[PDB]
RNA sequence: AGCAGAGUGGCGCAGCGGAAGCGUGCUGGGCCCAUAACCCAGAGGUCGAUGGAUCGAAACCAUCCUCUGCUACCA
């Protein structure tokens, strides 16, 4: 099961696995691994169970004494109270997103429908730290803000680094304001100062406040498949999506439609794409049998697809919504949208830079990112504040919702601003 | 003993020899195609080259085809040529080798089961059977094998001549040993495409009876290399005429998906 | 899972249903006043297992395993 997503992003280079052991003394992994020379920046899944033994400290499944692991030679240690038969509190989810400053539109998709995050900053590079202030300032427009930041190394990183950065962080970030929760250095270098982290998560985190009792809509971001050949078992109760939710909640025996639908017949036109209908077969979470997906929670819901549409990654943010609502279908949209006031992505101390990011102008072709969907389309009147945009395969607008714009500053996309579709 | 229906090599005939002595005339060689008996090579039809000289190229105990240029009819010098042959008579002897030793194989376990102080019990085996099957066919390169191929499968050599009370159970075993599996590569192309739900139930019906003339279930061998490829190898023992059960069975299976909101080619 | 190769007899390619075949390299001899080129001579040897025909099987044909290649891929 799943009842909060707790998301670990950060930034290149600091350790994923180091630091992600430390705390829940889980490892991720995805298939073709490989497991690098630096982070994770595989799309890693995880589940993990959170345990209560009445004392300051979280219990791993070694609930009397736990030893970690990243090197043989010592042996970590990390706390998980004394023993009396270990209390299953809940099932909680994690959301692995890809490492690296670069995969900032999928950690944008996962973001937007992860309940909370965890921010893994670093300290034994750059001091204003870039791409942290970022995330956070992404994450506060959005509707969240309950963040808990973990930082990932002191023991390597001398005290008046350290310091330094602590200094141009808190400058930064005089516009952002979304770690008003408490900021934790932690080692993970050692593995140690764990057991105020385990006080912690518990109290400071929970949902924070979102509308479940709404309309029913799954984003699906990650792919399952299923099963076991065969042949003849085969054909198949079938092929798994993992999503969240982000609005609503998903019962069983319900009807799904995948919204951006399929187009009629032949492109000539511009108008109108058909959703496709599936039925949820089951609403599976880790090994653990249920009949039900708490909202707020990553799910696998089993729909009667073939294991050819998951066979990898091939579904990265599509929306779903259900059943019979009408999302409309424009081909010609208007747009509200700002921009950042520094243009923040890639930064360096020789000041280049934090100029306010250029206007949209007219004739350009610009990556709207909406909902977790991310589709093409040309801006065909430009005033500031209000663009009227062509697409290329009609827009489900869901709501007024939101939106992340991109722009590719010189040789990939890096995070430019935000809006809101009208 | 013989190998061929004569024991004299015809002119110009392709041959095989087993080099065996080195003559200073050229290389004095057994043939071992017909009847055993000397034949020399000549060191003037070795090549039309520069043979500043080998014996690493053309050595003893070496099994070689030649061209017989000329024989004296009764004087049994059997002259020899490599001056003007290509390998594709060595191909054609090649043929007639692998058969004379797979027939011979079978009948050696006979003259082996049989106890002999003559020399012509193999040959009293050849005239009788042989010959009928032979000289019919054997250009192309056949021999005893078509009808010994033919007796085990469908008996009607075995009616028509001899039974041996030993001879059935080494040719059951060395055809059915060598010649099963016996062999084909064929593959059905199927894809899957669905976007319906009921496509999975679909395939199922459209494999069980992608022919018909079956009771409810076909005897097909379906495989799952990946998810939506079906491989069914059709008409499978040997399989000569499931070519057209095997190319009419993927338009069934296209049909079937095709309801079920899928698109393929017509 | 499907397909391909190998499980050396120095190397590399592995010849075919009667056993290292070829090229190369190594080791030794010859040729010449001498060296190259050139010519000969080598070298313990079911070539992973389970089976069947066999006078024999890396090689005649199956069933398996292991290591890798291609398709892919359940994870």
């Amino acid at each position: 099961q799943a009842t909060i997503n707790i998301g670990t992003i950060g930034h290149v280079a600091h350790g994923k696995s180091t630091v992600v052991k430390a705390i829940s003394g889980v490892h991720t992994v995805r298939f073709k691994n490989e497991l690098e020379r630096n982070i994770t920046i595989k799309l890693g899944y995880a589940n993990a169970k959170i345990y209560k033994l009445d004392d300051p400290s979280c219990p791993r499944p070694e609930c009397y004494r736990s030893c970690g692991s990243s090197t043989p030679d010592e042996f970590p240690t990390d706390i998980p109270g004394t023993k009396g038969n270990f209390k299953l509190v809940r099932h909680v989810s994690f959301v692995d997103c890809p490492g690296h400053d670069i995969l900032m539109a999928t950690m944008l998709n996962g973001a937007a429908v992860m309940d909370a995050a965890l921010l893994l900053i670093a300290g034994n590079e750059s001091c204003p730290q870039p791409q942290t202030s970022e995330h956070l300032a992404a994450i506060e427009i959005m509707k969240l803000k309950h963040i808990l930041i973990l930082q990932n190394k002191i023991d390597l990183v001398k005290e008046s680094q350290a310091k330094e950065q602590y200094e141009q962080i808190l400058a930064f970030v005089q516009g952002t304001v979304a770690e008003g929760a408490p900021i934790i250095p932690i080692s993970a270098q050692l593995k140690y100062n764990i057991e105020v982290v385990c006080e912690y998560i518990v109290k400071k985190i929970p949902v924070p406040p979102r509308d479940f009792t709404s309309e029913p809509r799954l984003i699906v971001i990650r792919s399952f498949d299923v099963n076991k050949p065969g042949c003849e078992v085969d054909d198949l109760k079938g092929g798994v999506a993992g999503g969240s939710i982000l609005k609503g909640v998903l019962k069983v025996g319900q009807e799904i439609e995948v919204r951006p639908g399929i187009v009629s017949k032949d492109s000539e036109g511009k108008l109108m794409c058909k959703p496709i209908f599936s039925k949820i077969v089951s609403l599976f979470a880790e090994h653990n049998d249920l009949q039900y997906a708490a909202p707020g929670g990553l799910i696998g819901v089993g729909t009667k697809i073939d294991p050819t549409l998951c066979r990898a990654d091939r579904m990265v943010g599509q929306v779903l919504g259900a059943v019979g609502a009408l999302p409309e279908i424009f081909t010609e949209l208007e747009i509200s949208y700002f921009l950042l006031r520094r243009l923040l992505g890639v930064r360096t101390e020789g000041d280049k830079k934090a100029a306010k990011v250029q206007k949209l102008s007219k004739n350009e072709v610009l990556m709207v990112n909406i909902g977790s969907l991310s589709t093409g389309g040309r801006v065909s009147a430009v005033k500031a504040d209000l663009g009227k945009i062509v697409l290329t395969n009609p827009v489900c607008t869901e709501v007024g919702e939101k939106i992340a714009l991109s722009r590719r500053v010189e040789k990939h996309w890096r995070l430019i601003g935000w809006g809101q579709i009208r | 003993c013989r190998f061929y229906q004569h024991k004299f090599p015809e002119v110009e005939d392709v041959v095989m020899v087993n080099v065996r002595s080195i003559a200073e005339m050229g290389a004095y060689v057994s043939l071992l195609e017909y009847n055993n008996i000397e034949g020399m090579i000549l060191l003037s039809e070795l090549s039309r080259r520069r043979i500043r000289s080998i014996n690493k190229l053309i050595r003893i105990g070496r099994n070689e085809c030649v061209v017989v240029i000329r024989v004296d009819k009764e004087k049994g010098y059997i002259d020899l040529s490599k001056r003007r042959v290509s390998p594709e008579e060595a191909i054609k002897c090649e043929d007639k080798f692998t058969k004379s030793k797979t027939v011979y194989s079978i009948l050696r376990h006979v003259a082996e089961v049989l106890e002999y102080t003559k020399d012509e019990q193999l040959e009293s085996l050849f005239q009788r059977t042989a010959w009928v099957f032979d000289d019919k066919y054997k250009r192309p390169g056949y021999g005893a094998y078509d009808a010994f191929k033919h007796a085990v499968s469908d008996p009607s050599i075995l009616d028509s001549l001899d039974l041996n009370e030993d001879e059935r159970e080494v040719l059951i075993n060395n055809i059915n040993r060598r010649l099963t599996p016996q062999a084909v590569k064929i593959r059905a192309d199927i894809e899957v495409a669905c976007y319906g739900y009921e496509g999975i139930d679909a395939v199922k019906e459209a494999l069980r009876a992608g022919l018909n003339c079956s009771t409810e279930t076909m005897p097909i061998k379906i495989n799952l290399i990946a998810p939506p490829r079906y491989v069914m190898t059709t008409t499978t023992l040997e399989r000569t005429e499931g070519l057209s059960v095997l190319n009419q069975a993927m338009a069934v299976i296209k049909e079937k998906i095709e309801e079920k909101r899928g698109v393929f080619n017509v």
